[PDB]
């Protein structure tokens, strides 16, 4: 079969700078004149949507920023300027023969300016505490970079493998992430003590932020 | 509109099956050049599968051919996929698409919202939903979706009216084989009192539906 190679596999770029995406084609995808190459872009949670179809022509409906360019086996997405809207992952498919095959698709983020996150601590609901279990939910909103770390205190006692991280796709809003940090414990564990604490230390933040709350009060 | 919707997506045991139908709506499906079925697993990227032309002809990927059917049904305007003997490789969120009449035909601008096949020999769980009371400027609010299996769980807030603001997390694998996420909004801390804010958690492979409310403590 073709495979189609993508590069980069992965691009960060500043809003409003010029993206160029190429695909490799294992075999020539020419065909009486046309070049049978296609590309798409998928959003989070979306369908893949068509951009580009015969190598350079544009779908209808998409902005003009989109062009395709290239023959044979070398093929090349440009955006001329990147906008917030344009965050997703995109793929080439060559259409010359079957079976039809995809890239491995490229991930595009928008490189924004450095934004802090604003933290919230959630306590768990006692309708949650009635089951055994208990879960402490530590929330970081609208941030950027993606990279951010948090850790647990509950008593000035750092937890260990306690807790799981999730990580939001990038917001075509603003560019910024979000992030969530579930501490899990028993009821029984978690009665036994008082102080639960969050601590975040992120580029966007001189010292670390701390929230907590008293179990009670 | 041409609209495609899918159907007949959730769990199902190794060496089971498969029965998928994409409803055509606003569009005959006698108009299409073809029709096909294409699956995107992680780490796989986009593999198309098979397809059915307006004639009738049916093709299909080597690396499925020989447990893989595709058909159609005029008077229901609905075509479907057929596949038996299922591994776990075979789970992938499956779309259907449609082909064109021109450049080669077989590029795909129309899609359904795909969904997701679950191959695994565990037994569906629904989930329990927490709220996440906000701490009383802006205040953030939510739910905890916690042990369902499998995936996926919709998220919705005030059944759509409430869209800006809200994150909803990818869910992340507990160690107890059951899935968990969380979905959050931030909305100002003067709403509190005088606005209600309903969570939509839609558990389609256990059809467990909940709309929670979440108010302060």
């Amino acid at each position: 079969d073709i495979q189609l190679t993508q590069s980069p596999s992965s691009l960060s770029a500043s809003v409003g700078d010029r993206v160029t995406i190429t695909c490799r084609a294992s075999q020539s995808v020419d065909y009486d004149g046309d070049s049978y190459m296609n590309w798409y872009q998928q959003k989070p949670g979306k369908a893949p949507k068509l951009l580009i179809y015969a190598a350079s022509y544009l779908e209808s409906g998409v902005p003009s920023r989109f062009s395709g360019s290239g023959s044979g086996t070398d093929f090349t997405l440009t955006i001329s300027s990147l906008q917030p809207e344009d965050f997703a992952t995109y793929y080439c498919q060559q259409s010359h023969e079957d079976p039809y095959t995809f890239g491995q698709g490229t991930k595009v983020e928008i490189k924004r300016t450095v934004a802090a996150p604003s933290v919230f601590i959630f306590p768990p609901s006692d309708e949650q505490l009635k089951s055994g279990t208990a879960s402490v939910v530590c929330l970081l909103n609208n941030f950027y970079p993606r990279e951010a770390k948090v850790q647990w205190k509950v008593d000035n006692a750092l937890q260990s493998g306690n807790s799981q991280e999730s990580v939001t796709e990038q917001d075509s809003k603003d560019s910024t992430y979000s992030l969530s940090s579930t501490l899990t414990l028993s009821k029984a564990d978690y009665e036994k003590h008082k102080v639960y604490a969050c601590e975040v230390t992120h580029q966007g933040l001189s010292s670390p932020v701390t929230k907590s709350f008293n179990r009670g009060e | 509109e041409v609209q495609l919707v899918e159907s007949g997506g959730g769990l199902v045991q190794p060496g089971g099956s498969l029965r998928l139908s994409c409803a055509v709506s606003g569009y005959s499906i006698t108009s299409g050049y073809s029709w096909n079925w294409i699956r995107q697993a992680p780490g796989k990227g986009l593999e198309w599968v098979a397809s059915i032309t307006y004639d009738g002809s049916t093709n299909y990927n080597p690396s499925v051919k020989g447990r893989i059917t595709i058909s159609r049904d005029d008077s229901k305007n609905t075509f479907y996929l057929q596949m038996n003997s299922l591994r776990a490789e075979d789970t992938a969120v499956y779309y259907c698409a449609r082909g064109s009449h021109y450049f080669g035909h077989w590029h795909f601008a129309v899609w359904g919202q795909g969904t997701l096949v679950t191959v695994s020999s565990a037994s569906t769980k629904g989930p329990s939903v927490f709220p996440l009371a906000p701490s009383s400027g802006t205040a953030a609010l939510g739910c905890l979706v916690k042990d369902y299996f499998p995936e996926p769980v919709t998220v919705s807030w005030n059944s759509g009216a409430l869209t800006s603001g809200v994150h909803t997390f990818p869910a992340v694998l507990q160690s107890s084989g059951l899935y968990s996420l969380s979905s959050v909004v931030t909305v100002p801390s003067s709403s509190l009192g005088t606005q209600t804010y309903i969570c939509n958690v839609n558990h389609k492979p256990s059809n467990t539906k909940v709309d929670k409310k979440v108010e302060p403590k």
